[PDB]
């Protein structure tokens, strides 16, 4: 009778099954979807809530249509036995993903191309609609489209072409997209050009991939050599150096060098001296900003073969470190105490490993990084409402004082009413997550020091994948301050979580709220294996026959492919991975910031969650479809 | 140039369902759109099934190179399972040892609200048939004659099957100079069953002189099976309400019946040498 | 943005807006500009305007100004075409509105075969410029006529004698369309003639000449006549499919720009923005495309298409 709340997705994608989490705070209630001027109706359910169930509705539908061919909206009513609440929602159009593979990646004319396409939606699972293809050529006008269906085949679709004989050179694109939604489409490439096959792979190394200013020695690389069965190679090579700059690229003539190359193992070095006269510039801070690069070339001793391998993109630096803050909250909390959590790379973008951080302010405040490169550390706060600057600087030993990379930062107050002030962080050591393992979820929380024995419980709801995975409710009795939840991480938690939670005081009215985002280790869910089931005596003879064992989950398909090693020198970009997988599923989540937003309407609606109450207490709405920048 | 076939009637406001060219000697074809059709020595036959809501209105074949035979005294399209108004229907046509290419083209229009009163009724319904010949009629007399330069079969004697571009004809009685038209009645493929009937007035100046039907109909083979389209009863004077019974042995997909009136009718006329058993 | 608050014809100066909004931004969606996160109280707002005018309603199954006021053609006729646009969309009694139709046709009918409206206008804030009662009969002939075709598709089966009043009144109006001066009213009733096509030939060369310069319909005051008049036009040539003279419509709308809203927009802003919304859904961007090409070579039995 006091209120009546309900807790929606912010985005409801169409063809798709949607949740809503209803909380009475012994009563038949029922939900209807209606369009926006009114189209008929859409759908209706209908539940009742159990005062022994704590008076939950995990209310659950199917979203169908083809009427809806800008933006549209949708209005979702509920009607709680005699009062009725309603919002209105945006409809989205984007409804699964696209992955294409071919089988080689360099052709020559009168050749045949043989590509893949595998289809899914967003819990990553076979479905089956209908997909339109096009192939362009390097200019960009379409050469051939075709139109496919891809029903009773559980999701792979083999295809074919035959590149004519006298065809234009260079790069062509094949574009792929659904029937249903042109806005959206998936793109591959791959190189048409005359070759001939190679018989031995260069490779080319430094020993640091920064370069340091300050020294006398200059760069050093070597030079590896190796043929495509294992054994190792003789001959001669020339190597060259380059500047890179933003889009430019300058050669320097005087260093070329020729070295003799015997058991695949050479060294060549770079001095001070040269790299200063070959641009015009004196100081050398000026040249911080500026790349470098190499090239090389193997000849044999017998006058057969002609390789050539490049590496690009050896950055000009004076601190071999780096910081950042992508994923610390930006709004402090007044009184409880302020966590950060810091993010140390090599130049390069590798994440560092064991390197040490802390803050000039304070001192013996400091910690070390795992293996994700990432630093957990606490701060005190005024509390005065005047917002505070951080700082942030390494402090690793063995090294000059002048070397060490530093930075700062900013945050912004929360805006309470009646100085409520309560917060959500667990205090446990963030660590490489993995799935089976256990999570202590420690409330850290601050009532009201005058009359806190009056909250009863909490609310809290997990996200993943844009979509409640899980809607808990824990509670406590009076006198208490720390709480815990022993979650258990299964494997539907890949790749990250956002756990947001909220309680209810009387006052007016009091709401508040928090939110952590917490992420786990990656790796596909099922588990595939191939191997050599032989017996493994020795190397195998050109005709023999040999047994290829597979391992993997009951009732699957496996496609094989197997393609030579010598082609992968000749252009080795644009291929398949499990991590490129994961990239396009998180690339496209829903609420981009980390959390903690400025009060209880910005926590809701900056992690992609509608709240509305009976009491008019309700959230801000969007109408965009990316957050900004 | 080249010969050409079709079936139905053309109108200016159709969107294509498809459009394809067809080589006449490969083994199998090319498989056009997900398709399926089968080449034999003396037959070409082809499966189409369409998605969208629509309801065919026209086929059109062009053959090359020309040959030396006309081209409506026989049969040579014709399609199996369906027909005009049905989504599919599965064409078969017959080659010689001459035609090496085909040209095809299918237009439909959206399936709800889609009729096709307007084009064979006409323009002038008391001197112009749906075919295009003018009537013509026997000056002692006053009956019309049996037009002649069209494909005409016979089931047994004293009576008549014309067809020409895949509709059929049956003419109930003979015909006088000074009827009038009155209206037409049309049904589509949903009212469309194994055995029907339908109702017609005979009010006063309503008077039945004359009834003439054009259906499509599917064919299992060149030889047609004529459905059985006889005349209930009697429709005197007296009975107002006449009923006219169809009696099918192959399933139609279009009907269309021509009222005439004429006050003067008694309700029977018949030739001098057609009366006796 | 004119809130729909007030009585009865304030409530409809305010809620007209509301349909050409709806309509409109069923073509674009900026819903958000037009309040600035007030879309649901806009809606709100409406919606209460609908029921005060529900709550306007007479014994006699008419709305009018008051509960009170003596009920009239034009008003109640207007009301039902509105509702009718909205029967679904918003909650219509669709019995009510064929009743209060069917009392139209069966009180308000002169035998003259002219309609008249009993209360007569004061202010001129919603009607335009035609105060003068000169050729008001004929306008609202017209509109009576629009009334009828509006409800042929409502009321179609209740009443049988409609083709007959239809007839009745284009046998009467043929003769009368060589007798008017004003050219935005002759644009709206030839629109309503050729609803049904009945404007062709010298009929529809005396239309266009009717207008300034053969393409402004201006008439002496009321400069809000310039997006307005041509407008008329459009929705005539919509019924015609005439795309010749639309793009001229369509250039002198756009020499006013004129803010509208409040003073005489009443009819003029729906007709202009429904004839640009069945003008978009029509025409769009591009114009039609539809080549059929046939090449033959003297080494081929065959030519290709
Ligand atoms: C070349 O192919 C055509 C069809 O593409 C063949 O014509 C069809 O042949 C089939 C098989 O004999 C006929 O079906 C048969 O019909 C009887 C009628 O009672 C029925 O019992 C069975 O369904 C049986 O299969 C079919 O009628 C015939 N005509 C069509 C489909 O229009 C043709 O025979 C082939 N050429 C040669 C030399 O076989
Ligand atoms: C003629 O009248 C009889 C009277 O019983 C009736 O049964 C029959 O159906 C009528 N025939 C027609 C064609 O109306």
């Amino acid at each position: 009778s006091p209120m009546y709340s309900i807790i929606t997705p912010n985005i409801l994608r169409l063809e798709s099954e949607e949740t809503m989490v209803l909380e009475a705070h012994d009563v038949p209630v029922t939900v209807t979807v209606h369009d926006f001027g009114k189209k008929l109706v859409l759908s209706s359910e209908k539940t009742v809530l159990t005062p022994a169930t704590n008076h939950m509705g995990n209310v659950t539908f199917t979203i169908p249509n083809r009427e809806f061919k800008r933006n549209k909206f949708v209005t979702v009513q509920a009607t709680f036995g005699t009062q009725v609440v309603e919002k209105v929602v945006l409809v989205s159009l984007q409804s699964g993903y696209l992955f294409i593979q071919t089988d080689k990646t360099i052709y020559t004319p009168g050749s045949t191309v043989l590509y893949r396409i595998f289809t899914v939606n967003h819990k990553l699972l076979p479905v089956g609609r209908t997909v339109m293809v096009n192939i362009e050529n390097p200019e960009g006008i379409p050469v051939k489209q075709d139109s496919l269906s891809s029903q009773n085949q559980l999701g792979v679709l083999p295809l074919s072409w035959d590149i004519p004989e006298l065809v234009n050179m260079g790069q062509w694109k094949i574009r792929a997209y659904y029937e249903n939604s042109p806005q959206q489409v998936f793109s591959t490439e791959f190189e048409v050009k005359e070759y001939v096959l190679p018989s031995f792979e260069v490779i080319v190394e430094p020993t640091e991939k920064f370069y340091y200013i300050y020294n006398e020695k200059g760069l050093e690389v070597t030079i590896t050599a190796r043929f495509l069965y294992g054994k190792k190679v003789e001959g001669t090579a020339f190597v060259i150096f380059g500047i890179q700059d933003g889009e430019q690229r300058i050669s320097l003539p005087e260093s070329l060098k020729r070295i003799p190359i015997e058991d695949g193992s050479g060294e060549v070095v770079l001095s001070r001296k040269v790299l200063l006269d070959g641009v015009q510039n004196p100081r050398a801070e000026d040249l911080v900003g500026k790349s470098l690069y190499v090239s090389a070339t193997v000849i044999l001793h017998s006058g057969s073969d002609m390789v050539q391998a490049e590496r690009s993109g050896i950055p000009i630096v004076t601190s071999p470190y780096q910081i950042h803050f992508t994923k610390t909250p930006k709004y402090f909390k007044p009184g409880m105490p302020f966590d950060l959590m810091v993010f140390v790379t090599n130049p390069d973008g590798s994440p560092a490993y064991r390197v040490p951080v802390a803050v000039q302010g304070e001192d013996t405040v400091q910690s070390l990084t795992q293996g994700d490169g990432v630093a957990k550390l606490s701060i005190n706060t005024h509390p005065s409402q005047k917002p505070l600057s951080i700082t942030v600087r390494t402090k690793k030993q063995e090294l000059s004082e002048a070397e060490q990379a530093t930075r700062t930062m900013q945050a912004l107050p929360y805006s309470t009413v009646g100085n409520s002030n309560n917060y959500l962080h667990l205090s446990v050591l963030r660590t490489e997550l993995r799935p089976g393992e256990t999570l202590n979820v420690n409330f850290l929380l601050r009532m009201d020091r005058a009359h806190e024995a009056k909250i009863r419980y909490y609310t809290y709801l997990i996200m993943n994948k844009g979509r409640l995975l899980k809607a808990g409710r824990q509670v406590r009795e009076p006198g208490q301050d720390l709480v815990v939840l022993p979650l258990s991480i299964t494997t539907d938690f890949i790749p990250s979580f956002r756990l947001v939670a909220y309680y209810t005081l009387i006052g007016q009215r009091e709401v508040v709220a928090d939110s952590v985002w917490v992420d786990v280790k990656d790796s596909c869910v099922g588990s595939l294996v191939v191997k050599s089931g032989q017996s493994e005596d020795r190397q195998p003879v050109p005709g023999q026959q040999m047994t290829l064992k597979i391992e993997g989950d009951h009732g699957a398909r496996v496609v094989l492919v197997a393609v030579d090693k010598g082609v992968f020198v000749l252009n080795k970009k644009n291929k398949l991975t499990q991590s490129k997988i994961w990239d396009v599923v998180e690339k496209a989540d829903i609420g981009c910031t980390p959390g903690s937003g400025k009060d209880y309407a910005g926590v809701f609606s900056d992690a992609g969650l509608t709240f509305t109450s009976s009491s008019g207490q309700q959230t801000a709405q969007r109408a965009e479809l990316q957050c900004p920048q | 140039d080249g010969d050409e076939y079709f079936i139905g009637k053309y109108k200016e406001k159709d969107e294509t369902l498809f459009f394809a060219s067809y080589g006449l000697k490969r083994d199998p074809c090319q498989i056009v759109l997900g398709y399926k059709c089968s080449n034999n020595q003396t037959h070409f036959v082809l499966n189409f099934k369409t998605n969208k809501k629509s309801c065919i209105s026209a086929i059109k074949l062009t053959s090359y190179p020309k040959i030396n035979q006309n081209s409506d005294l026989t049969r040579n399209l014709y399609c199996q399972t369906g027909g005009i108004g049905t989504d599919n229907c599965k064409l078969v046509f017959k080659k010689r040892k001459r035609q090496i290419a085909a040209n095809i083209e299918i237009y439909g229009i959206p399936a709800k609200k889609c009729s096709f009163k307007d084009r064979y009724i006409g323009a002038d319904p008391l001197h112009v048939d749906s075919y295009g010949l003018s009537y013509q009629f026997d000056q002692e007399h006053g009956w019309n004659l049996e037009r002649n330069n069209i494909f005409k079969d016979t089931r047994f004697s004293t009576e008549v099957f014309y067809h020409k571009n895949g509709l059929f004809n049956t003419q109930i009685t003979y015909l006088a100079e000074e009827d009038s038209f009155s209206e037409a009645r049309e049904i589509t493929a949903k009212d469309i069953k194994k055995k029907f009937s339908i109702i017609l007035p005979n009010e006063e100046y309503k008077r039945i002189s004359f009834l003439d039907v054009y259906w499509f109909q599917e064919t299992m083979r060149k030889k047609p099976k004529y459905p059985y389209i006889h005349y209930n009863g009697e429709c005197s004077n007296e009975n107002k309400t006449c009923e006219l019974v169809f009696d099918t042995d192959e399933l139609m997909t279009y009907a269309l019946v021509k009222v005439f009136t004429n006050p003067e009718s008694d309700g029977s006329r018949l030739k001098e040498e057609d009366l006796g058993r | 943005i004119v809130t729909p608050s007030g009585c009865g014809e304030q409530n409809m100066i305010g809620m007209t807006p509301t349909v050409i909004a709806v309509h409109y931004l069923d073509e674009t969606e900026q819903w958000e500009k037009f309040g600035l996160e007030k879309r649901q109280g806009a809606l709100e707002l409406i919606k209460k305007g609908y029921t005060q005018q529900l709550a306007f309603r007479q014994p006699s199954s008419a709305f009018a100004a008051f509960v009170k006021r003596a009920p009239s053609t034009w008003l109640t006729a207007y009301v039902v075409k509105v509702f009718s646009l909205a029967v679904n969309l918003i909650a219509i009694d669709s019995q009510v509105l064929c009743g209060a139709v069917k009392w139209l046709i069966l009180e308000k009918q002169k035998p003259d075969g002219v309609f008249q409206e009993d209360a007569p206008v004061i202010h001129q804030e919603m009607i335009g410029g035609l105060r003068n009662n000169n050729e008001k009969d004929m306008a609202l002939t017209a509109f009576v006529l629009i009334s009828l075709q509006e409800a042929k598709d409502i009321c179609e089966e209740q009443v049988n004698s409609l083709p007959g009043s239809i007839t009745k009144a284009g046998d009467f109006l043929e003769a009368n369309y060589m007798n008017l001066q004003r050219s935005y009213t002759v644009a709206i009733a030839g629109y309503a003639l050729a609803q049904m096509g009945r404007l062709k030939g010298p009929l529809l060369n005396k239309f266009l000449t009717t207008a300034k310069d053969k393409n402004r319909w201006e008439d002496p005051g009321k400069q809000l006549y310039n997006v307005e008049a041509t407008s008329y036009a459009l929705l005539a040539l919509l019924q015609l499919k005439d795309f010749d003279f639309v793009p001229p419509v369509v250039r002198w709308l756009n020499e006013q720009r004129y803010y509208g809203g409040g003073y005489g927009s009443t009819q003029a802003t729906f007709m202009v923005f429904q004839a640009l919304a069945q003008y978009q859904k029509d025409a769009p961007d591009h114009q039609e495309l539809n080549l059929d090409v046939s090449l033959q070579l003297p080494s081929r039995s065959s030519k290709i298409t």
